């Protein structure tokens, strides 16, 4: 019979771990590393592209920075397609929300069900684990500025400042060292940049290796608005923080 | 348009003494103006000492008869030969009956 | 792997012999059956001494003329306890009278063999056999008071006296030689009592052991521990003096 | 892991074992056939070989007749032949039903490559240990042939051998068609292409043909029909009064 | 489509899934609950392997599933958000059908009912998850706490306690509640919950968090400080002696 | 059909409903409470069809409740309507329709001011400053398209409930055995007791 | 490696179905029967190994009669033949209720040839412990097939399978070429009497019981008949004088 | 050997073996002894019941599956319960739609045919029972023995379960005796009586012990225990 | 019978790796080599027909494939793979595009269903990751001509130029050396033809080479006069000749 071939996917080891989850995360540990920092004034999404070439189309490119509301927004870690599975259905339980209340969905309960789903692949169906982890960057009029982390598991915190995907522990322990609970966008922009500048497993921090998305709410207007940074963006930006 | 009923006439009587039980009815079918048979029997003995008789239309007088007499044999089947009582065969053709509840057997039945 | 409904090369089934194996591991329970009432008894095994073990729940009433016993992984009971109680309750529904003890006792064994990935024969969606096994005992006018032992493997046997748990190799070697066709309630009360202490690791008391009893009169009754303590008191002192 | 070589999974290397081991029970029946096109019509040439005495003869095909126009030669076991050839068949039939005109050779090709393909993607499925041949004069491109095999691959030939000693007949065959300088047999009558092809079947393979050592399929405008013992004789006779 | 039996009999008569589903549970943060004269204490640690995280959206402890009946967890986060869920879904689903809110009891019958299946369902793994749930019968001042376990079993205790360490504060609490007088305050019993925890969490002003529930859907959290005072009061405790 | 009247003022919405069950020729109850609380600051009343009626409003009640639990929030009175408003738009196309039509009345603690929402069985959702359902708007709107004002006080407006209860009292055919007065504002949702003669 | 063997759809290195050829060891394992096709018909005889005198003679029938005019005989796996037979006699009946005319014994034999190959296929069955020798009459002639584990079946002069097959086989290629013109139906029940007589010496410690059946134009009007007295009688004592 | 090719009923062994079905048979060799053996107008079953304890029941063996059918089982009585079951339904089926009996050949051929789907597809399992059918229809008296292998066989008499080899015999060699006990019900008993002796070790056949059935002529399939064996002890 | 392999056959190692992609990935290395290069004003994507036989008719096989009369496609690996893969493309275009909003998928959504396609055969129970590597090369009014590379794994990049297969190294190395921001079409098309040179080991020309661009409508390709609006196919696969006419001027 078919029993032969079955990895289960959904089965404890004997010390009570996952292991497909466990080694999902092994995956992730290998993808390009990906920083929010949420500030008293916005929240700032920093990623750093893995592989890239000469020829490689960056102004056509997204790799890692999603937008999944007008007020959410997305880090991915991980299996690029994967993610945009999860993505495009927690755009929709957006929209669901939306159509239902007449309100834009509050950022745990968007960040909740897609956190469930995966716990659906890791207790049945016999289905590999996603080898997604998010950095959920959102606001709603509850709980104002959030960024929350999501991962295989289906477990899912809330952070001021957090880092997924390659050197997560030396990218952590800078990011502890450095932040303040009162700090401002443009410090939090450039606390990003210099965590990732010293957790780089590449020569030099470049531009065309990274992508950049702050979330907002520009005093001149009252409203949230998301910012995701274009090529020439992430280049000056990059040079004012003195990386050059 | 199509109509799962008739109507086959008769009449069936019954009447209970101190010690003993009587069911009887007539033995004539009919069909509007024209007599079918006779001779036709419209009274069962179902075992257990019970008996039975569904009256109105004919097709659906035997038909339930039939499950009910099916449904005795099943009674012992399942309960090591146990005598089916006859409050307990009451209670039993009600379910019969109520399970075509929006498609009625077309029958009055006596037992 | 191997198929959860495959056969040993000697004739069994790994799967039901296997969860026999978890119930030796369960807490013992004692059914012994008389003219005069069927006596159920069980060892309550608390973990803990902060455990309040009166919500210990392992003998119930299925309806007010049949009762049972588990032994073995409890939480499994549950829907055994459920399908029986709703048989019995939907027979009466159907026939205006009470279900027969063995047809309620062959209901619930019909569920025991309905486990495995698939087998052709109807549609048995369970992944695996019950871990427990059942005492149950009742009474109804045609056969009298009467005890059963339900196993996983679907068949039910029926016992003048039965012990299944942890002790019952023990248990029911005492049973054979005290168990005779003309005991009184009274005297299968005690005897369950005097037998469970023999088998338990803890010193039996009113707290760690539960009775309860099926007669044509009353039905199922659980007794309540101080009913049950007098029963402890009148044991050992029909102990102490020889 | 080392499964891997028992379901349609994908080895270390990048390959697909069932699918090669798939190819090699094609060569099961040690049957040769090839395929060559006329001016306007296809022959198929396939060896024919009869071992029990037992046998009925006249059951013993590796060639189909997938319809009107159709035809359809197989190297591989009887029961995968089979199995290959209703399929086929009932594509053939609800094809021109849905579509109303009659599905083309290339058409039926690609959509039985494309079902052998599933079997090499879904573990639940086996591919069948067939080559299929296909061959018509198609209403648009003329004489036809199209050859699928057991991991999904399909492509037209200017004439095509399959089976154990396949590389002899292809290699005889490539050297007439660089010789000519034209990509197919320059005859009118189809008569003389099936002359041909035993001709070149005889040479590549050193063997001679009795006949009922051979089975012959024809494909001409508007039919494909298979020749019996005497017409294969008939044309056993031409090639004699030759050599 | 999948339904492969992972849940199994082994040689000696154990199911390995349900065995190792506790085995998470040993693994999660501890869980403990303690109950009065008049009400109900649940006291549980947070984890210190990562600290940076934002504690007014972070995912609490204790949830609620009724205004009178809490519920929480030691082991796998994940799959409690699961076992909460039902239980609020059918909170009020008894009260649409009873027109009654759950006794604790039953809220708990039901939330074993869920998990035990998980242990003979084909193509699922048992809940890495254990719970205890807590709170008072409505009308009813006796108060109530109920602990179950990946197996489907459950059961009332005076104290218990679940997670990693759960063995130390176990015995503690063994030591320290004579069920013939039961902490008779408020107070007294949120005293007893932290004791017990600081005997595990190793000075952890912020790495207790105490849920007190009182009849009537009187359930509030402590804070930081509430819970700070009380560890300071514990600490002169030793240090007077 | 029953009376079921709303009316919102300066920072309050006040809901009346008729407390009459009639089935057929006998009047069965006098004393009937035509609606459910969603939430602590949202009161819903509703009007139609025999066991759709209360069935239908449980369901939402419970629906809220569950959303209450599972967020710890209260949703919004628009927030609450809307989602009303898409239930009752489902059933409309279902193979039996709720024939069920409400009035949401509630107070929005985060804009600080009262709302009513009428919404029909087909899931026609419109926000007013009085509503009413059935055959009591024909004589109610005109009433209080010439006595409203929105900055009329919670006083003002059980006075004017009292002309629309009056006018309904004089030319309606059914006795519908007085009306439920309900208050939602800031605090809460409390009953006026004392509508029988105020 | 090895294991090529344990599952039913696998392909061995060398292009085998192991699970396929280790169904003909089941089918070997298996009484004698055959099929004789003469000028107008086809004759069936199978061997009924008498395991003891308790076995009731002339009632453990063995050939199954398919529609009215098809006679199926097998050896291995009794019960896979008797699901062979029921799928067949579905399968001819629906052919007949499209068609009207009676199932030709051609289209029949791909009927179960189709169904046989099927069990190839996957890996969740197991295929059939039988070869099936069967045929009849219809509106070209006399037909006679013999079907494989595998799904493999050709027309035949004279069919035989199970534990004496060479002796059978034998005897068979003895007739086709002393008869060249065909044998007839009165006599083709004859020689299959002898045939089962001598193939029975690979089996000469237990006693056994001869069954015979046939479909022939003149004889028996193209319908499956079982033959039985007199005929029977002299069947058996023309066999019972040659085999000394 | 063995162990790689007796996983599953799916999977055939190199010698052409289905060992998860052999396996099953072996669970009737250590089941209790029953007997059958028929007459030309009667049919009997004789059947030694099996206890655990002293304390227990001895288990049932002879099921009735119509007025003129029934059989005794050998091995898994839950098995035993199905495929009974299903008779009993294949026989109300004839008699409902077809005013008719159901031939016990028939019976058998429906035991077999549902024996051998649980032998060819994956995730099932065969039946672990043997079962002995008896029955009186329009061709006289008829005895069965039914085989999870899926092999049904009509005879004299035979005996399944453990020593069965013993009444086996022994009825091979009382053959021309017994088939020629007509009209007379207790010589055929009594006869069925000294053939499951013939298989006895352990202890002697009882009156709580032994279990007869019999069907025939003018007797309906009736089932004896207990308290009516006793004249036959 | 029935699909029992209702679980994934692709699964995560301890290492973090997903075996049946990187083997994927291992098949698309053994293939031929293709190519992609945008150029200002058009797109350009090439192969080689790698002919099984001298008897095979290599026109019968087309590498190169229309998706819509703006999208084009062509790969490294698995012949067949690549076939059903174009097949559920093209009418994927229609069933979640084209029949909703009246007009074909712009490039970069129509290879974002591709690459859900591939995903899914990553994750669903009983199936293989397809073994090919797409280069789809379209153009769409509001982002103007683009490339894309689509893998096993289901994840898909936007490219200048690139290739994959066989001696994807060294290609995408002599690709580096001669790109610019500047390339006309026809400078994109040398440049392809020089780069595929020296992947041919055998003959080299118009028979042997297959190649296509998305560049101008063709409104001679379009079948049909009348509508403004419509003013034909911006893809158009090279003939025999027009290749051989540009291989003299190598």
């Amino acid at each position: 019979g078919s029993r032969r071939y079955d990895s289960r996917t959904t089965i404890f080891s004997p010390e009570g771990r996952l292991y497909q989850v466990e080694y999902a995360l092994e995956s992730i540990s290998h993808a390009g590393t990906a920083i929010g920092i949420m500030a008293s004034d916005g929240i700032v999404l920093a990623a750093e592209r893995k592989v890239t070439s000469t020829l490689l189309e960056q102004d056509t490119s997204t790799e890692k920075l999603y937008k999944l509301n007008d007020k959410i927004a997305v880090a991915v870690a991980g299996l690029t397609a994967d993610a945009e599975i999860l993505i495009n259905t927690a755009r929709i339980h957006a929209q669901n929300y939306l159509k239902t209340y007449n309100e834009d969905i509050p950022v745990e309960i968007l960040v909740r069900r897609l956190s469930d789903i995966k716990q659906g692949y890791t207790q049945h169906g016999g289905l590999r684990p996603f080898g997604v982890s998010f950095i959920y960057a959102g606001y709603d009029d509850r709980y104002g500025y959030q960024l929350y982390t999501s991962n295989p598991s289906g477990n899912y915190t809330g952070w001021k400042a957090i880092s997924v995907g390659a050197n997560t522990s030396a990218a952590q322990t800078l990011l502890q060292m450095d932040y303040k609970d009162d700090m401002k966008v443009d410090d939090a922009i450039e606390l990003a940049l210099k965590t990732l500048s010293k957790t780089t497993d590449s020569s030099a921090l470049t531009y065309d290796r990274l992508e950049f998305a702050t979330i907002r709410k520009g005093a001149n207007d009252g409203e949230v608005y998301q910012k995701i940074f274009k090529p020439q963006e992430i280049k000056d930006i990059l040079v004012k923080t003195g990386i050059t | 348009q199509f109509n799962p009923y008739g109507d086959n006439g008769g009449t069936i009587l019954g009447i209970a003494g101190e010690d003993f039980a009587v069911l009887a009815g007539d033995t004539r079918n009919i069909t509007d103006y024209s007599i079918n048979s006779r001779y036709e029997p419209k009274v069962f003995d179902c075992g257990d000492n019970i008996v039975m008789s569904a009256n109105g239309f004919a097709a659906d007088g035997d038909a339930l008869v039939k499950r009910f007499k099916n449904s005795v044999k099943w009674y012992h089947f399942d309960h090591n030969d146990k005598k089916l009582s006859i409050n307990s065969a009451a209670r039993n053709i009600q379910h019969l009956l109520y399970g075509k509840r929006f498609f009625p057997y077309y029958v009055h039945t006596i037992i | 792997d191997r198929g959860v409904s495959t056969f040993s090369p000697e004739g069994r089934l790994f799967q039901v012999e296997y969860s026999l194996e978890a119930i030796k591991l369960g807490s013992t329970a004692i059914g012994i059956a008389t003219k005069e009432g069927v006596v159920l008894g069980v060892e309550k095994r608390a973990t803990s001494p902060l455990l309040e073990s009166d919500s210990i729940e392992k003998i119930v009433e299925i309806d007010r003329h049949i009762g049972c016993a588990m032994s073995g992984l409890t939480a499994d009971a549950r829907s055994m306890i459920e399908h029986a109680r709703t048989a019995a309750v939907t027979h009466n529904l159907y026939y205006d009278e009470d279900i027969n003890v063995e047809s309620l006792t062959q209901s619930v064994c019909d569920l025991a063999l309905r486990f495995g990935e698939g087998a052709s024969g109807e549609e048995r969606l369970m992944s695996r056999p019950f871990g427990v096994a059942l005492l149950i005992a009742g009474h109804d006018a045609d056969d009298g008071y009467q005890l059963f032992h339900a196993e996983p493997s679907g068949t039910f046997y029926r016992y003048n006296a039965k012990a299944i748990g942890s002790g019952s190799e023990g248990a029911q070697a005492e049973l054979l030689n005290e168990w005779h066709s003309s005991l009184t309630l009274k005297e299968a009360e005690l005897l369950v009592l005097k037998i469970l202490k023999q088998v338990m690791e803890e010193k039996l008391d009113e707290n760690n052991a539960q009775l309860s009893c099926i007669t044509k009169q009353d039905g199922f009754k659980i007794y309540d521990n101080e009913k049950t303590a007098e029963l402890i008191k009148e044991l050992k002192e029909k102990e102490a003096a020889e | 892991a080392g499964y891997d070589r028992h379901i349609t999974i994908f080895s270390p290397e990048g390959r697909l074992y069932q699918v090669e081991y798939a190819f090699k029970a094609t060569n099961q029946t040690n049957i040769n056939s090839l395929a060559v096109r006329g001016k306007d019509c296809t022959v198929v040439i396939s060896q024919k070989k009869v071992p029990d005495k037992l046998l009925d003869p006249t059951t013993v095909s590796y060639i189909f007749c997938i319809s009107r126009t159709i035809g359809m030669v197989v190297n591989g076991p009887i029961p995968d032949a089979r199995n290959a050839a209703l399929r086929a068949k009932a594509e053939a039939a609800e094809f021109r039903y849905k579509y109303g005109y009659d599905m083309p050779c290339d058409v039926l090709a690609k959509r039985m490559a494309n079902l052998s393909q599933i079997y090499t993607q879904r573990a639940y499925m086996r591919p069948l240990g067939v080559i299929l041949t296909f061959v018509s004069v198609d209403e648009e491109l003329g004489p036809s042939i199209y050859k699928t095999d057991p991991a999904g691959y399909y492509v037209g030939y200017k004439a095509t051998a399959t089976g154990p000693k396949q590389q002899e007949i292809t290699t005889n065959l490539e050297n007439h068609f660089k010789k000519s300088k034209i990509d197919h047999i320059n005859e009118e009558s189809w008569e003389k292409v099936v002359e041909f092809a035993i001709t070149h079947m005889i040479d590549a393979l050193g063997t001679e043909f009795s006949k009922n050592d051979l089975e012959v399929g024809v494909a001409t405008k508007d039919k494909f029909f298979t020749l019996s013992a005497e017409n294969i004789e008939e044309r056993l006779v031409a090639i004699a009064e030759q050599d | 489509g999948y339904d492969r039996a992972l849940s199994i009999f082994s040689p000696d008569g154990h199911i390995f899934q349900v065995e190792y589903a506790l085995e998470a549970v040993k693994r999660g943060t501890c869980a403990v609950g303690v109950k009065g004269k008049n009400c109900v204490v649940l006291g549980c640690e947070r984890r210190s392997t990562l600290k940076l995280q934002d504690t007014r959206i972070t995912p609490s402890k204790v949830s609620k599933i009724d205004s009178h009946v809490v519920l929480s967890f030691s082991g796998l986060n994940a799959d409690s958000r699961i076992l909460i869920e039902k239980a609020r879904v059918e909170a009020q689903s008894h009260r649409l059908t009873l027109e009654d809110p759950v006794t604790v009891e039953y809220l708990t019958r039901y939330v074993a009912g869920v998990q035990q299946r998980y242990t003979q369902s084909g193509g699922v793994r048992p809940f890495g998850v254990s719970t205890l749930i807590a709170g008072f019968d409505p009308r009813d001042d006796e108060p109530k706490l109920y602990q179950t376990e990946p197996s489907g079993i459950y059961s009332s205790w005076s104290a218990q306690t679940i997670g990693r360490n759960s063995k130390t504060v176990r015995e503690f609490l063994e030591k320290n509640y004579d069920r013939k007088e039961p902490p008779a305050t408020v107070e007294e019993c949120v005293k007893l919950t932290v004791r017990s925890l600081l005997e595990v969490v190793q000075t952890g002003a912020k790495n207790i968090e105490i849920t007190v529930v009182k009849p009537d859907s009187d359930i509030v959290a402590l804070s930081s400080e509430e819970i700070n005072q009380y560890v300071t009061q514990i600490e002169q405790e030793k240090q007077e002696q | 059909m029953d009376i079921i009247l709303g009316i919102r003022v300066q920072d309050s919405v006040i809901l009346a409903s008729s407390k009459a069950v009639t089935r057929g020729i006998s009047v069965l109850k006098d004393s009937d409470d035509k609606t459910r609380q969603l939430s602590p600051h949202t009161l819903m009343s509703f009007a139609g069809e025999a066991g759709d009626t209360v069935q239908f409003a449980e369901y939402i009640q419970a629906n809220i409740q569950l959303y209450s639990i599972r967020e710890d929030y209260e949703l919004s009175p628009q927030a609450v309507s809307s989602f009303v408003r898409q239930e009752l738009a489902k059933s409309i196309r279902s193979r039996r329709p709720y024939q069920v039509n409400v009035l949401i009345g509630g107070y929005d603690k985060k804009k600080n001011k009262p709302e009513l929402y009428q919404i029909d069985y087909l899931g026609t959702k419109v926000e007013l400053p009085y509503g009413a359902h059935g055959y009591s708007g024909f004589y109610t709107f005109s009433l209080l398209d010439h006595h409203y004002r929105p900055d009329m006080t919670t006083e003002e407006g059980l006075d004017l409930l009292k002309l629309c209860v009056q006018e309904l009292e004089k030319r309606m055919p059914m006795d519908f055995k007085g009306v439920i007065v309900k208050i939602v504002d800031k605090d809460g949702i409390r009953q006026v007791d004392d509508f029988q003669a105020q | 490696g090895t294991g090529y063997d344990l599952s039913n759809s696998v392909f061995s290195p060398d292009g085998r179905n192991f699970q396929v050829e280790y169904a003909v060891k089941a089918v070997e394992n298996g009484t004698t029967s055959i099929g004789i096709k003469c000028n107008d018909g086809v004759v069936f005889a199978v061997e009924k190994l008498i395991t003891s005198k308790l076995l009731v003679p002339q009632k453990n029938v063995k050939i199954q009669v398919v529609d009215r005019h098809i006679g199926c005989v097998y050896s291995g796996l009794i019960p896979d033949g008797r699901h062979l037979v029921n799928r067949g006699r579905e399968e001819a009946a629906s052919f007949k209720k499209l068609y009207k005319t009676p199932i030709p014994i051609p289209a029949f034999a791909d009927r179960l040839g189709q169904y046989v190959q099927a069990h190839t296929l996957y890996n969740s069955v197991r295929p059939f412990g039988v070869s099936t020798i069967f045929g009849g009459v219809d509106k070209n002639g006399a037909h006679l097939y013999m079907l494989e584990p595998s799904g493999s079946y050709w027309g035949y002069k004279g069919a035989a399978t199970g534990k004496g097959r060479q002796s059978a086989k034998a005897e068979l290629e003895k007739l086709v070429d002393h008869h060249p013109e065909g044998l007839s139906a009165r006599e083709a029940v004859k020689q299959a009497a002898k045939i089962i007589y001598l193939a029975h010496e690979d089996n000469k410690e237990k006693d056994f019981e001869l069954e015979i059946s046939w479909c022939s134009l003149s004889e028996t009007n193209g319908l499956h008949k079982f033959v039985k007295g007199d005929l029977l009688q002299e069947a058996i004592d023309f066999a019972q004088k040659e085999i000394n | 050997f063995r162990n790689n090719y007796d996983g599953d009923t799916v999977t055939f062994s190199p010698t052409g073996r289905l060992f998860q079905v052999e396996y099953a048979l072996e669970a009737i060799k250590q089941g209790s002894v029953t007997v059958g053996l028929r007459s030309n107008t009667h049919a009997v079953l004789v059947a030694l019941k099996r206890n655990a304890d002293e304390l227990s029941s001895y288990q049932k063996k002879i099921i009735k599956c119509d007025e003129h059918m029934g059989l005794s089982l050998a091995g898994l009585a839950p098995d035993a319960r199905v495929l009974s079951n299903y008779l009993r339904q294949q026989c109300n089926y004839s008699s409902l739609v077809f005013n008719r009996k159901l031939a016990v050949e028939r019976a058998g051929h429906l035991l077999c045919d549902k024996a051998q789907k649980n032998t060819q597809s994956y995730g099932g399992r065969p039946y672990g029972v043997g079962l002995l059918i008896i029955g009186y229809d329009k061709s006289g008296a008829h005895l069965l023995e039914f085989q999870p292998s899926g092999n049904v066989t009509e005879l004299y008499g035979t005996a399944i379960g453990a020593r069965s080899q013993g009444a086996k015999t022994y009825l091979e060699r009382t053959l021309d005796t017994f088939i020629k006990i007509d009209g007379n019900p207790d010589e055929l008993i009594k006869a069925g009586v000294e053939a499951i002796s013939q298989s006895l070790r352990d202890e002697s056949l009882t009156v709580d012990n032994l279990s007869i059935a019999i069907v025939g002529k003018d007797t309906p399939f009736t089932i004896y225990d207990g308290e009516a064996v006793a004249k036959y002890i | 019978m029935t699909d029992r392999y209702s679980f994934s056959l692709t699964t995560f190692s301890p290492s973090g790796k997903l075996g049946q992609i990187d083997y994927a990935l291992t098949a698309v290395k053994q293939g031929v080599t293709s190519l992609g290069i945008k150029a200002t004003n058009g797109v350009v994507i090439a192969t080689e027909k790698k002919s099984s036989s001298p008897l095979a008719m290599s026109e019968t096989l087309s590498k190169v494939s229309l998706l819509t009369p703006d999208i084009g496609a062509v790969y490294s690996g698995m012949g067949p793979d690549y076939r059903v893969l174009v097949d559920k493309s093209r009418k994927v275009a229609h069933t979640s595009y084209k029949r909703i909003y009246g007009e074909y998928p712009p490039t970069k959504l129509l290879v974002s269903e591709v690459a859900k396609i591939m995903q899914e055969a990553t994750q669903s129970g009983g199936v293989r990751p397809f073994g090919v590597s797409l280069l789809i090369a379209g153009h769409d009014e509001f982002n103007g001509f683009s490339l894309y590379q689509v893998d096993p794994s289901g994840s898909y990049f936007p490219w200048k130029a690139t290739a994959i297969g066989k001696g994807s190294v060294a290609a995408k190395t002599f690709l580096e050396k001669r790109w610019n921001d500047e390339l006309e079409l026809e400078d994109a098309i040398h440049i392809a033809l020089l780069t595929l040179k020296e992947s041919v080991e055998g003959e080299f020309n118009g028979d042997t080479i297959e190649l296509a661009i998305i560049g101008d409508e063709n409104p001679d390709l379009l079948g049909y006069t009348g509508i403004p609006t419509d003013k034909g196919p911006r893809f158009r696969k090279l003939t025999s000749q027009e290749i051989n006419d540009r291989l003299e001027a190598l």
